[PDB]
RNA sequence: UCUUUUAUUUUUUCUG
């Protein structure tokens, strides 16, 4: 009944956590507020795969 | 007219009229003169600041302002013989214990 | 990890007596009788009984608190009438009655067949 | 006389009957004492000798005592804490020895047969496990392989159903009373009707349907309980009501007693 | 400890008022014409109809721990059905010539309008009210 | 009678075929 | 004292037939944690039955 | 599921049918066609949260292609350009929140505390614990499954491997306790 | 620990269990359940400290709060339901359960009241058996909807001399309450004969609830097949409606609401009328229960759930409001996959038509997750800003005291009150009070 | 552990703040459960699959 | 803010909390072995010497 | 806790003989308030409960999926045809005293969970066990024997309270208490004390 | 918005009100428009009040 | 496990009935409900007790202890 | 004739 999908290390069993992101390569326009200067701002995480 | 207000004259005088089981046929022995001495004696007794001077004696007037306007509204003659009936011993038990109640709900020196 | 003893539900427990009466100030010719290890079975059966007898003015009982094996019967009956000889009156009833329903019930099963 | 007993039907593990001229103080005491205060014989204490199954043998011990076993002489078996002997005695307790050793591939399940008296029961028919199964097997015990053992005693001990369940003589007790309400009782639930919304009871036949005309029977009292005792099997249906009886009129007893010394 | 008051009304109405054990009767007396009743009296035990005429006594008898008959023979108003036990709470006055007397009977709530005929009947505990069909 | 629509207790069959073939751990271990 | 840290059973108390091993002694009164039960109690010494490390032959409070 | 026309006798349809649920019936009481037989022929298609844009999902495989009071309130299909159907609206339910009997009737918080019970809920996590040497495992004597079990649960082992047991409730104040 | 009343001195009883029993009235200042909470025991060290904890932290004392000048502790859930089902008018009670009751009181005075029913039966009204708990001495009048002297509903309450007389007993009378019973109790006979009556009318209720009983199941919940459908009814033509005022503002022909723009507008009058719907919706069913049906037997004791809820559970959950908005627009002009863009149904943007009973649809079910999401995180959030500002609050407020000038001031003893509350009156001690000069025309005044 | 091994961890701060990604966004219809997560400083931070 | 404004404390205990409805308002029900483990020290007296004998 | 968000801690623990049973023997193995379901709006737990004594009474396994055709009023006519009432009400009767209850109370089987959350694992006292080296205090934590935290909401409280020699015992005599030597002229805590 | 003013007759009475509320904070020009009742004029916020209306 | 010897709720014995409960399922091959009336399980509480029943010592047991 | 130990911190998990 067991699925594994872990690791034992010292006998401990261990599962990793998917660590949720902003996705690649992608373009996001954000609004900003009024006392900074900045107004939509674009932003790029651009990685390589 | 609902404020939040130290003790209650109305429900004192119920607690008068069961305690002493008023007679409404039966006239009442009370005098317009006697009423009137009786709520201007406890008005001066009514004491929150304490010290024999006008600072202080101003500020207990107005302390005592608002529960001074109650009790004359109350305790008016008009109202102590037509609406209530309170014989001479009820109304002086009930000025006693109005006077103690208010005694006992003046604050307790030390409160945070 | 302290859970109370499942035995002391109905043993005596030492320096302890079945039976506990203390007469009351509350109104005359009144009893509370203390029963120790005890449950609501005896108590309403005592209870109803009181009731049902005819001498008795008051009747009731008590648990204050499911924790301890332990119930209150107070009794008042009229003047001269002792709520201990109510109390015993209405066991005798119990005694009979019970009795009859015992020797009702052995002889109407034989007249079954299995 | 006292009150009526008019018994239904009748079954080696099931007495339904109807109870008239009685309180329902007294019914209730009654089915109280019976599902309680009846003593009862099963197994109290647990020595394993060797386990290697894969069941604790907690488990295993407690499975041990919820077992049923017979009390017929119950009532010639005495307590064991007004008892005095060492350890072990005929004359309050009774001692079955459990073995079960694995042999054949498939698994080898356990029963209540496998229980053997080995004290001496001095004629008391207590002890014997009880069987109602077509079988005859009685209650699964354990389950083993080829390789796994299992051997331990059993010392059972006279006691009522207070201090724990498994010394319970009788299952679901039956009580009813009054199933027409003419005595108004309880206030039916419902939405348009409640006689069309609630089930008419079994024994609503063996009682005259009440009269909208005429008025409330104010004068009326709970009578006619239709009960319905059943028995796990650690002693006839018979004995249950009887000794609860017994119990009962014990008990009342005792308090005279304690009256009288005090 | 005698009858302070006894009348006879006859019921002009009845309402369940979302109860079921009790019942609101209004009645009127057929005596005196400036006469009404408004009382709650449990159906349950003891059943109403309209324009059906009761016949209401008031006693002030016949502390004080209440005990069961105590004698198959035991004296009392044996002569009525259906007897209450309550207080007085209000004595108000309409008209310059009704007075209106409320009573409680354990939350069962009565209003006894009549005149000065009722003078009898005061503001005490002790207040029994006995009706019969 | 092969071409017939399918019904959502149909659709549990479905289901299962996803969870025999994939199953709960599927992405981890894919 | 040779009654510590000794298999004991107890013989008129509601926890009759209770194996339990004794812990600590205070004099008078020996204090025994049931074999059956996660409980500790106290229980005079003379009125308990010791045995052997392992089961088998009982002796009274004489060793 | 995919809703592609196929069917020149009329309207819209699924594009997996009887047929196919026969087979997969069949292989699954077999002990050839599954889930990645399924993907080969295009009957059921990936869809990831950015191509839920341009696609129009159905609620069921029948209500809206194409009444009891008691009846759940369904609004009724508006548009006839469906291009994908749900394989079942109770599959967006995790794993604890798979557990809960008729989440539908539930106050959404109250499904919440539920799923987050459920993980300390006890039960048997796995049949190997007396082999195992775990810091803290918590064994019900008598496991029970559901009464009100849920389809969910005949894959999620559930069944197999309850966490509770069946108790009979009275829902009354008896003593105030 | 939030306020002062959640931490008192009680007096320990010896009890063989492994929980901290406490009598339930006292849950309230605690805000406490029994799901699983944890609270702490302090033993006194000291003869001088037993003893100012006696005088000073005692649960008799902390009745009546300095916070809003009531009674902070009430009688509460079985309890409360219960004092409601025996102070109902139909409810008499036998001989038996009287002289039981009259026992259970532990000051019973000692003679047994007259029953109200003699004759045909010695039957006691439940308003009866109550007024034995209550002490002698206690005056206490309330007239509320339509209350009059002869009470047609049984509403409002007066009880003179210890005795009631009419009405029927629920939050408002024996809760927390600025005037209730519990209150002038405590006033007049003191700390310890409030506590003491507060013992016995639960003993009195817990002992008539076990021997009464008491429930609750989906026949509650279920509503007949009329008013269904008259429900539905409503639903259908609040749809109508929100429709025509969708068309309306296709059209433009709606008027923009002043200090609003048109999205704004549209939005706020559709939530509205969408409210106003399942409100009606809560109506309808609530008239249709009957005084059988536990749940609105319930909510008229005021022990637990209200209006709103059994609309929900019956009637309709209705709209879900996200950042005090209607559902948002997810992927691009839509709010889940199954809905053509641009569609601002009230089902596409939130709006439940089901009750909990009949169920809801998995779109609307995905709405009331995002609803409950949100209160959740908005909860945990909150509690976070009120701790801070309470912690504040109380540092900032730290050093004022009342010294014996009868003057507020700080530690370095700068005035911030020559007169404490402008009064020198102590918070326990006020009451909510009417002036008769302020009110009436001049000729009343007169006269 | 399967709630554990399907279990989502956002890298965002548990501290208590205001936050966008603590609610249940509708596109997370399907691809997260909406009902299950922890309560407290991570609630709506943390997502089951 | 943490060793000085609060502090751990001694002849102290927590549990979880029940209700019990035939408990006085002003009492608090003890489990038996939090009250053998706290204590309060009391000095001795002539009035209470048998009592604290018999508590020796 | 139920599967439903239902949780509770046991109250009191009543016998079968005790415990109220309905019109067929069957003692509850378990009471809840009714007060907990209209606040907590949970008709599902009653609907599960409904369903779970139809799935006993029918042998078969109720479907409780979220979307599906079986609805109340089904389960309802399905009781009814196996003979109880059909909301699931059932006429009990008072175990203490045979009298049946006024009201009629809704009965029958569902599934409950038990969580990790043990009274036993969750109860302690202290009777001054270790204590830290640092600050020389009562220790944290269960298992090792700490103490109870007089937070800073709970000096607050006590401030409030006004009970000023509580809180002068509880954070000196019963925390921590030092006896430190100090000097007139500059007052530190420096002071070579040889009270020999 | 409704409010409370004595009659003629002397007994509070409803009179109705054209109430103007803002959506910004500027009293100080606000306050001498002619026109308006200044003695009556309210801000939400307090910093501007005190600032101009003085500190009590 | 196992099956409860014993009714939680009243205490009937049901642990001998498992055997035949689980051979009126296979052999007779008849629906759960039919098979409970025939054992004599009536009340609704021995029914779920004997049909709920999960049985986990097939699956302990056949691990290679 | 008593005494007599239970590291620390970084993280995570949930509990109210
Ligand atoms: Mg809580
Ligand atoms: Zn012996
Ligand atoms: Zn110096
Ligand atoms: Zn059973």
């Amino acid at each position: 009944f067991d699925m594994g999908g872990y690791f034992i290390i010292n006998g401990s069993e261990k599962v990793l956590i998917a660590q949720e992101r902003s996705a690649g390569n992608i373009v996001q326009v954000f609004k900003k507020a009024a006392p900074s200067p900045i107004s939509h701002v674009a932003e790029i995480r651009s990685a390589l795969e | 007219a609902n404020w939040p207000l130290p003790v209650n004259i109305r429900r004192i005088i119920q607690n008068a009229q069961q305690t002493f089981h008023i007679d409404h046929t039966k006239p009442s022995d009370l005098t317009i003169k006697d009423i009137v001495l009786g709520v201007k004696d406890l008005q001066e007794n009514l004491l929150v600041l304490r010290g024999k001077n006008e600072i202080i004696q101003n500020a207990q007037r107005d302390a005592v302002t608002l529960f001074c306007c109650l009790l004359r509204s109350r305790l008016a003659t008009r109202r102590v013989l037509q609406e209530y009936r309170l014989t001479k011993q009820a109304f002086d038990w009930v000025l006693s214990n109005i006077e103690a109640q208010f005694l006992r709900s003046v604050v307790h020196p030390g409160e945070m | 990890m302290n859970a109370p003893d499942r035995f002391e539900l109905f043993l005596l427990g030492e320096g302890e007596s079945k039976l506990k009466i203390d007469p009351d100030t509350k109104a005359p010719n009144a009893v509370v009788i203390t029963f120790e290890k005890e449950d609501h079975t005896l108590g309403n059966l005592i209870r109803a009984e009181l009731l049902n007898d005819r001498k008795v003015l008051f009747a009731a009982y008590k648990v204050e608190h499911p924790f301890f094996a332990r119930f209150k019967l107070r009794i008042q009956t009229t003047e001269g009438y002792d709520p201990k000889d109510a109390l015993k009156n209405a066991c005798n009833s119990i005694i009979n009655k019970l009795g009859a329903l015992k020797t009702n019930f052995e002889t109407e099963w034989n007249l079954q067949t299995l | 006389e006292g009150p009526q007993v008019k018994i239904r039907e009748a079954s080696k593990d099931n007495v339904d009957f109807i109870l008239s001229n009685v309180d329902l103080a007294m019914a209730n005491s009654l089915r109280r004492v019976m599902i309680a205060e009846i003593p009862t014989l099963a197994i109290d204490s647990v020595e394993v000798e060797t386990n290697t199954t894969v069941l604790a043998d907690e488990f295993i011990a407690h499975r041990l005592g919820l077992i049923p076993l017979q009390s017929m002489d119950i009532e010639q078996l005495e307590y064991s804490r007004d008892c005095f002997c060492e350890d072990h005695c005929d004359k309050c307790s009774v001692v079955l020895t459990l073995q079960a050793f694995g042999e054949s591939e498939s698994t080898t399940n356990v029963y209540s047969k496998d229980l053997v008296i080995v004290s001496n029961l001095m004629g008391r028919n207590i002890g014997h496990p009880i069987i109602q199964d077509k079988e005859g097997n009685g209650v699964l015990i354990c389950k083993l392989r080829k390789g796994q053992e299992l051997k331990l005693t059993c010392v059972a001990k006279k006691g009522i159903a207070k201090e724990h369940a498994k010394w319970g003589p009788a299952a679901a007790i039956e009580f009813e009373y009054d199933p027409w309400n003419k005595l108004k009782h309880t206030d039916y639930w419902y939405e348009q009707d409640s006689a069309k919304e609630w089930p008419q009871s079994k024994n609503c036949e063996y009682e005259d349907p009440p009269n909208e005309g005429d008025p409330f029977d104010y004068k009326a009292q709970a009578d006619t309980f239709y009960m319905n005792v059943e028995s796990v099997g650690s002693i006839p249906v018979d004995q249950v009501v009887v000794r609860g009886i017994d119990t009962l009129q014990k008990k009342v007893a005792s308090i005279l007693l304690a009256l009288t010394q005090m | 400890s005698n009858t302070l008051f006894d009348d006879i009304f006859q019921v002009s109405e009845v309402d369940p008022g979302r109860y079921n054990k009790v019942c609101r009767i209004e009645a009127a007396s057929t005596t005196q014409d400036q006469c009404k009743l408004t009382l709650d009296i449990n159906v349950e035990l003891f059943p109403v109809a309209a324009q059906d005429s009761l016949t209401v006594t008031i006693a002030s008898s016949l502390t004080r721990s209440w005990r069961p008959p105590q004698a198959g023979d035991r004296s009392l108003a044996d002569d009525y059905d259906y007897v209450m036990y309550g207080t007085a709470y209000k004595f108000e006055e309409v008209s310059k010539d009704l007075i209106a007397v409320y009573y409680s009977f354990g939350g069962l709530l009565m209003r006894l309008e009549g005149n000065y005929r009722n003078l009898n009947n005061l503001k005490q505990e002790n207040a029994y009210l006995l009706i019969r069909r | 009678d092969e071409s017939a629509p399918i019904t959502a207790e149909d659709s549990w069959a479905v289901i299962s075929a996803f969870f025999r073939e994939k199953g709960l751990v599927s992405q981890q271990l894919d | 004292e040779v009654a510590l840290g000794k298999t004991v059973r107890i013989r008129s108390a509601g926890y009759k037939g209770q194996l339990g091993i004794v812990k600590d002694v205070n004099g008078d009164k020996a204090t025994v944690e049931l074999h059956s039960k996660n409980k500790h109690i106290t229980i005079d010494k003379h009125k308990l039955t010791y045995y052997n490390r392992e089961g088998g032959e009982g002796i009274t409070y004489d060793e | 599921f995919i809703v592609e026309d196929d069917e020149s006798l009329g309207h819209k349809e699924l594009k997996v049918r009887k047929g196919h649920i026969a087979k997969l019936m069949a292989t699954e009481y077999q002990d050839e066609y599954t889930w990645s037989s399924l993907l080969n022929e295009g009957l059921v298609e990936y869809i990831d949260a950015e191509e839920e844009e341009s696609i129009l999902i159905a609620m069921q495989p029948e209500d809206l292609e194409p009444v009891d009071p008691a009846k759940r309130i369904r609004v009724s299909h508006h548009a006839t350009t469906f291009t994908h159907c749900e394989i079942h609206p109770s599959m967006i339910l995790g794993v604890a929140a798979s557990i809960i009997p008729f989440p539908d009737h539930n106050q959404s918080p109250r499904n919440t505390y539920q799923s987050a019970m459920g993980k300390q809920a006890m039960g048997v996590f796995l049949t190997n614990y007396n082999v195992r040497m775990d810091t803290m495992a918590n064994i019900l004597y008598y496991p029970q499954k559901p009464l009100g079990t849920t389809r969910a649960m005949e894959y999620l082992k559930f069944r197999e491997l309850p966490a509770g047991q069946n108790a009979i409730v009275a829902i009354a104040c008896y003593s105030g306790y | 620990s939030l306020h002062k009343m959640s931490m008192m001195a009680h007096r320990v009883k010896v009890i063989p269990y492994s929980t901290f029993r406490l009598n339930l009235s006292v849950t309230s200042p605690y805000n406490a359940d029994f799901d699983g909470d944890e609270m702490n025991l302090h033993v006194p060290q000291s003869e001088e400290t037993r003893a100012e904890l006696s005088q000073l932290c005692a649960v008799p004392l902390q009745i009546v709060s300095p916070q809003s000048n009531k009674p902070c502790m009430g009688i509460v859930q079985d309890t409360l339901c219960g004092i409601r089902k025996l102070t109902l008018r139909d409810t008499f009670i036998e001989l038996d359960q009287v002289l039981n009751m009259l026992y259970w009181v532990p000051d019973w005075d000692g003679v047994i009241p007259t029953p109200a029913i003699i004759k045909p039966k010695p039957l006691w009204s439940g308003k009866q058996i109550l007024s034995v708990a209550i002490p002698n001495g206690i005056h206490l009048q309330r007239f509320d909807e339509g209350t009059t002297l002869l009470s047609p509903k049984d509403n409002g309450m007066l009880i003179i001399d210890g005795q009631i007389i009419f009405g029927v007993v629920e939050k408002k009378t024996v809760g927390s309450s600025n005037g209730g019973l519990i209150h002038v109790v405590t006033r007049e006979k003191g700390p310890q004969v409030c506590a003491k009556l507060f013992g016995n009318i639960q003993k009195v209720v817990n002992f008539w609830l076990l021997h009464n009983g008491f429930s609750t199941g989906i026949g509650d919940t279920i509503a007949d097949g009329p008013t269904m459908r008259e429900i539905t009814e409503t639903i259908a033509e609040a749809k109508k409606k929100v429709l025509d005022v969708t068309k309306e503002a296709q059209a433009n022909l709606l008027t923009a609401k002043h200090g609003m723009t048109l999205r704004e507008s549209f939005e706020d009058n559709v939530v509205r009328f969408l409210n106003e719907a399942r409100d009606k919706a809560g109506r309808l069913a609530e008239v249709n229960l009957k005084d059988l049906n536990n749940v609105k037997q319930m909510v008229m004791a005021g022990s637990k759930g209200s209006f709103i809820n059994i609309a929900q559970m019956s009637a309709c959950v209705g709209q879900q409001s996200v950042e005090g908005k209607r559902i948002a627009f997810g992927f691009v002009d839509r709010t889940l996959p199954h809905f053509s863009k641009d569609d601002y149904s009230p089902e596409s943007k939130g709006f439940v038509e089901n009750s909990y009973l009949r169920g809801l649809t998995p779109q609307e079910f995905f709405f009331h997750a995002m609803g409950g999401r949100e209160g959740l995180i908005d909860t945990a959030v909150k509690t976070a800003e009120t701790g801070y500002i309470q912690r504040r609050l109380v540092k900032a407020l730290e050093d004022i005291m009342v010294h014996y000038d009868n003057t507020t001031r700080n530690s370095l003893g700068n005035v911030i009150q020559f007169i404490y509350g402008e009064d020198g009156m102590d918070a326990a001690h006020i009451e909510k009070q009417s002036l008769d000069t302020i009110g009436g025309s001049d000729a009343a005044f007169e006269k | 552990t399967l709630s554990h091994l399907r279990r989502t961890n956002t890298p965002i701060g548990r501290d208590g703040k205001l936050a966008k990604p603590r609610q249940l966004h509708n596109t997370h219809w399907g691809l997260v459960c909406p009902a299950e997560t922890p309560e407290g400083q991570a609630c709506g931070l943390v997502k089951n699959l | 803010r943490g060793n000085l404004m609060g502090k751990r404390v001694d002849f102290s205990a927590r549990t979880v909390i029940s209700g019990d409805p035939n408990l006085e308002l002003d009492q608090v029900g003890v489990p038996k072995s939090i009250a053998k483990t706290l204590t309060y020290p009391e000095v001795v007296t002539p009035y209470n010497i048998d009592r604290l004998t018999q508590l020796v | 806790a139920s599967r439903h968000g239902q949780k509770g801690t046991i109250g009191i623990t009543y016998r079968r003989e005790d415990m109220p049973f309905t019109a067929e023997g069957i003692v509850p193995d378990l009471i809840i308030n009714p007060h907990a379901i209209p606040s907590r709006m949970t008709v599902a737990h009653l609907i599960e409960c409904l369903l779970s004594k139809v799935a006993a009474l029918s042998g078969n396994e109720g479907d409780a999926s979220p979307f599906t055709d079986i609805t109340v009023e089904g389960i309802s006519k399905l009781l009814r045809e196996h003979g109880y009432q059909s909301r699931g009400f059932e006429v009990m009767y008072n175990g203490h005293t045979g009298k049946k209850l006024m009201a009629q109370i809704f009965f029958g089987p569902t599934y409950y969970q038990r969580l990790r959350h043990m009274v036993d694992d969750k109860i302690h006292a202290r009777a001054r066990g270790p204590m830290q080296v640092l600050t020389r205090q009562p220790v944290e934590g269960r298992s090792r024997d700490g103490g109870l935290r007089f937070g800073e909401m709970e000096r607050d409280c006590m401030i409030a309270h006004g009970a000023a020699s509580f809180l002068k015992e509880r954070l000196m005599e019963a925390s921590d208490a030092f006896r430190v030597h100090i000097c007139g002229i500059c007052g530190l805590m420096t002071v070579i004390a040889k009270l020999n | 918005y409704d409010r409370k003013v004595p009659s003629p007759t002397g007994e509070y009475v409803k009179e109705p009100e054209w109430v103007l509320e803002t959506d910004g904070v500027n009293l100080s020009e606000v306050m001498t428009v002619p026109g308006i009742d200044p003695t009556r004029i309210y801000t939400n916020s307090f910093i501007d009040i005190m600032e101009v209306l003085g500190i009590e | 496990m196992i099956v409860p010897v014993r009714c939680f709720s009243c205490g009937k014995v049901v642990g001998d009935k498992w055997e035949s409960y689980l051979n009126l399922l296979q052999e007779d091959e008849l629906d759960e409900g039919t098979a409970l009336s025939r054992l004599g399980l009536k009340r609704y509480c021995c029914r779920r007790m004997i049909l709920t029943h999960v049985d986990l010592i097939e699956k302990f047991l056949r691990y290679n202890p």
